[PDB]
């Protein structure tokens, strides 16, 4: 059948630079939230006032942010990403719905779930009840179908397509990883 | 793809200007390769966003930009 990849040659940094992009100045996501770096949410409010955004970002980065739009360095983007990744990876493992699935599946399928959690939060992934139930049962076709039967798939179809392919196959060929 | 100037600019310039450029580059590839997908690609840029594609398009020589259509729409 289709081979699984239990040790895929791709990091989450690589996967998320690809899916989230890379900004060194503030931009706003599709919900209107100020963002920078590799999907780093600065505030979970649709604030456009750059003086306010920069004051918050300064605390997060550790030095005074200047400019409009506010600017960071690549090192700072990396530091923000490492922390965001660490937070997500801890929480995806412990959450009582997503966590048991993460523990049960191979590293490729874990990366799929981690990718979703970086996009929508661990709580957002937990809403995929049918998908997660199917994954825990090893019913990959049902999990794939459930993942695509979602607002996530309709709104961010490219990303959801390549992520759900990982769930189906257990490899990262949909990200170009042989 | 990697283009030194567009990588730096896309990471740093005004969002609206950057998104206009990303969208133009994507739509040029669509028109060249799979013109029947124009409206579908536009729908997904609207629903899913534009800025995220800067890295693969401009900052990564390992990504072949012909693959941006599938990147956006999933096929
Ligand atoms: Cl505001
Ligand atoms: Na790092
Ligand atoms: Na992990
Ligand atoms: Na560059």
């Amino acid at each position: 059948e289709i081979p699984t990849d239990d040790n895929p040659n791709m990091s989450m940094a690589e996967m998320l630079r690809r899916d989230e992009g890379l900004r060194l100045k503030v931009y706003w996501d599709t919900e209107g939230y100020p963002t920078i770096g590799i999907g780093h949410l600065i505030m979970k409010q649709p604030v456009r006032d750059m003086a306010q955004i920069n004051k918050v970002l300064s605390k997060q980065v550790g030095r005074e942010i200047t400019g409009n739009p506010g600017s960071i360095t690549m090192e700072e983007a990396t530091t923000l990403f490492e922390r965001d990744l660490a937070d997500m990876q801890r929480d995806i493992k412990s959450h009582s719905k997503v966590g048991p699935v993460w523990q049960a599946v191979n590293r490729s399928r874990q990366m799929a779930l981690e990718n979703m959690a970086f996009q929508m939060g661990v709580g957002g992934v937990a809403k995929f009840n049918t998908m997660l139930t199917a994954m825990l049962a090893g019913d990959w076709e049902k999990a794939y179908k459930a993942g695509r039967d979602s607002l996530w798939y309709q709104q961010t179809k490219g990303r959801a397509s390549r992520v759900t392919m990982i769930i189906l196959t257990g490899n990262l060929e949909s990200y170009g990883v042989e | 793809g990697y283009d030194k100037d567009l990588c730096e600019w896309s990471m740093t310039a005004d969002q609206t200007e950057v998104e206009t450029q990303i969208e133009a580059d994507i739509m040029n590839i669509v028109k060249r390769d799979r013109p029947e997908m124009k409206a579908e690609v536009q729908k997904q840029l609207k629903s899913g966003g534009v800025m995220q594609y800067n890295y693969v398009l401009y900052c990564d020589k390992n990504f072949n930009n012909k693959n941006i259509i599938a990147e956006v729409v999933g096929e």
